[PDB]
């Protein structure tokens, strides 16, 4: 699938292709056609990977999180836990194999940078607001029939 | 393992009674290790 | 485990069946020999 | 002062000479008090730091304020124990360090109501129960074995008989077994001065069974003073708290089946005679099971006879070496 | 032929031990999480 959405195999794919990629592939690797949009956004936050400003997502980095989300491999509750599991998991993979290049190891799992917006952050813009956006129409409604009444 | 666990519990209870005066087994196997994992994954999903 | 416990205590209680009190004991005696490793 | 040193040396000489003498009797305590931190003891550095639920053994006579005792701990040396009058005095000393002890509260009320301490503020009142600091117990603890479900029935009887035999055989020459068909649950000490003192009164309790039950209470005491270990083959008690408020306070041995499922088929092995009586034999089991484990002294929760047999064995020599 | 022989086949399947690999409980993950992550370690997009 990645070969076609990135026909040249640049190794970089802008994220607008990525969401369509997850829709195409069935669970547990992909979202699936019938997945709820908001539930699909939940897994997107679960990815928690830095977003490149060129809209691209790394091939190796993206494949990692999809596995982590599906298999629940020490998925953190959030906050300080995410700061520790990234430190932890990188040590397990280091413990399992020290042969892997450190730069490549940081390529698969980026060192934690709160400055870089997570994959969730772009998608969190829709899901959190879309829950409010439907409420926003209802929010203006809530007074509106009250105003008429 | 039940017999081993019960003996350890009994010895611990023996301490309260006296409190007034006070090879290597191979690690499972390819079948057992996989069988235990499927038990966890099935139970985790439930 | 519990069946053998009460069985040993039951023989402790034992110490023409009335005239031949031994008749109950031969039943007890050869009961012992059956259990023996010999 | 030479007086304190002279009585110090005399106490040590009296203790050294009394290290090899028979024990007089034993007491039961109900307060966590330390006899090593009190400066009024005749000898400092040889006190007793004993908590509650502990046993003391008095041998010789010292005075009306302090006594020479020994602990049931193994290696416990000879120490000094307070008199029952002393602890009542020190109990009043415990509650006097606080700001107030009587009726007048200190809620910003000073110089208005002096409120001299009446008879209510002393130990004269609060006499509805007024439990003594000391209780009279046998010097040697009698042992009572609580059956799985109900005594007097086959399943329990052999369940008890095998343990009784091993007590006879292994510890022969040092253990005496006494069987009491009479009841023991009516052992009360704060009911009356002398209910039914004579059999000719023709009173309700004079001709009742309380007479022989009270007469069997002290029967245990002489056996305990003889240092030869004794048990209680009481056929009426089947629950630990039933004989816990009395002055016996004996060692309760709990033999239990792991699950009710095995017990039901265990009863089935006896025959059709127990099948008539099986139903109430299960209700007596779980009521005893639901009792907290801390109530019993030892638990025999295993199925193997020999492994259970040594379980009670090793707990008994420790009692012997504790008081020797 | 039918029953005992298939016990011999079954007994070897159930008791077969791992191919070396040192100890393999010191690492917490183990299981199948290795094979997926191992693939993620070494991967390349199919160049078109």
């Amino acid at each position: 699938v990645w070969a076609e959405y990135d026909p040249a195999a640049w190794g970089r794919m802008p994220y607008l292709d990525m969401y369509q990629m997850l829709r195409h592939m069935s669970p547990p690797l992909g979202l699936g056609k019938k997945c709820p949009a908001r539930v699909a956004y939940k897994r997107l936050l679960r990815m928690d990977l830095p977003v490149a400003d060129d809209n691209t997502v790394h091939f190796n980095s993206t494949l990692m999180a999809l596995i982590r989300t599906a298999l629940d491999i020490k998925i953190a509750k959030g906050g300080a836990d995410k700061q520790q599991m990234d430190a932890e998991l990188r040590k397990e993979m280091m413990a399992i194999w020290p042969n892997l290049s450190q730069k490549t190891l940081d390529l698969l799992v980026t060192p934690h940078k709160s400055t870089d917006l997570t994959v969730g952050k772009i998608y969190a813009a829709m899901m959190i607001m879309e829950y409010y956006r439907q409420s926003k129409a209802k929010k203006l409604q809530a007074m509106r029939e009250e105003q008429d009444r | 393992e039940e017999e081993e666990a019960a003996n350890q519990k009994l010895a611990l209870q023996k301490a309260k009674e006296v409190a007034e005066v006070s090879n290597q087994k191979p690690a499972k196997s390819v079948w057992e290790q996989r069988t235990s994992e499927m038990r966890k994954q099935n139970l985790l999903a439930s | 485990g519990y069946m053998e416990w009460i069985s040993k205590a039951e023989e402790v209680i034992l110490a023409s069946t009335f005239f031949h009190k031994k008749e109950r004991r031969m039943r007890f005696y050869i009961r012992r020999m059956v259990k023996t490793q010999a | 002062e030479s007086a304190r040193r002279e009585v110090e040396s005399q106490a040590q000489q009296q203790l050294e000479r009394a290290k090899h003498k028979p024990v007089a009797f034993a007491v039961r305590t109900n307060v966590s008090y330390c006899g090593v931190l009190d400066e009024e003891c005749p000898v400092q550095g040889s006190g007793v730091n004993f908590e509650a639920k502990d046993f003391l053994h008095i041998k010789e006579k010292y005075s009306n304020d302090w006594w020479i005792g020994r602990l049931v701990k193994e290696g416990g040396d000879i120490a000094f124990i307070p008199s029952p009058q002393r602890l009542e005095s020190i109990r009043l000393k415990q509650e006097q360090k606080a700001r107030r002890s009587g009726n007048p509260s200190s809620l910003s009320d000073i110089g208005n109501r002096r409120s001299p301490p009446p008879s209510l503020a002393k130990q004269k009142q609060k006499q509805a129960e007024h439990v003594p600091p000391y209780d009279v117990v046998p010097s040697m603890r009698p042992v009572v074995l609580v059956g799985p479900s109900l005594k007097g029935y086959e399943v329990t009887d052999m369940m008890q008989k095998a343990l009784f035999d091993f007590l006879k055989h292994r510890f022969d020459g040092r253990i005496s077994i006494t069987r009491v068909t009479a009841d023991l649950s009516l052992a009360k000490r704060s009911v009356l001065n002398n209910p039914g003192k004579r059999t000719i009164i023709e009173r309700s309790s004079a001709r009742s069974s309380i007479a022989e039950v009270q007469s069997e209470i002290e029967r245990i005491f002489e056996l305990a003073k003889s240092l030869q270990l004794v048990v209680l083959d009481a056929d009426t008690i089947n629950h630990p708290a039933q004989l816990a408020k009395t002055s016996l306070a004996p060692i309760i041995v709990f033999v239990k089946v792991s699950s009710p499922k095995v017990l039901q088929r265990l009863i089935r092995s006896r025959g059709k005679s127990q099948m008539k009586h099986l139903t109430v034999q299960m209700m007596a089991y779980d009521k005893l099971v639901q009792c907290p484990p801390e109530s019993f002294d030892v638990i025999l929760d295993e199925n193997q006879l020999e492994d259970a047999c040594e379980h009670l064995a090793e707990y008994l020599e420790v009692y012997w070496r504790a008081t020797h | 032929p039918f029953f005992f022989v298939n016990i011999f086949v079954a007994l070897i399947i159930i008791t077969f031990q791992e191919q070396g690999d040192k100890m393999m409980e010191e690492y917490s993950l183990e299981k199948n999480e290795r094979a997926c992550i191992d693939f993620a370690i070494s991967a390349k997009p199919l160049t078109r």
